[PDB]
């Protein structure tokens, strides 16, 4: 849904520098607020867990 | 020592609630704890905020 989509390139060849947006993937994995799930209710804490 | 209060940058930078955050500085020496390319864009931003 979000802008600027990168993705992590062949690292094997010509590739040794990182993947640049990983904060940002990163900041939608912590801000990822869900009401979905079969054992419970799963939503990430300032840590990233349950 | 007379120590400003610890600035903590959680997530990549919105230029919502970080600026808000450059706007508390007011001290002299600022220290940055970081990795390059995320002192260059701090450093930026500083610039493009004065
Ligand atoms: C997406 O990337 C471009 C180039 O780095 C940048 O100018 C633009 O501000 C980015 N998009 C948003 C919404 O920040
Ligand atoms: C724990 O179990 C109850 C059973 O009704 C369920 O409603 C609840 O969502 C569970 N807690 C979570 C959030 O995992």
């Amino acid at each position: 849904e979000k802008e600027n989509i990168t993705d992590p390139p062949r690292g094997c060849v010509g590739n040794t520098n990182i993947w640049k947006t990983g904060p940002l993937f990163k900041r939608v994995l912590m801000s990822s607020k869900y009401a979905d799930g079969v054992t419970g209710r799963v939503e990430f804490n300032e840590d990233g867990d349950r | 020592w007379d120590m400003q209060n610890v600035i903590t940058l959680d997530t990549s930078f919105e230029d919502a609630k970080t600026q808000v955050q450059l706007k508390k500085i007011h001290s002299s020496v600022i220290l940055l704890y970081c990795s390059k390319d995320e002192a260059v864009l701090i450093l930026s931003e500083a610039r493009s905020l004065g």
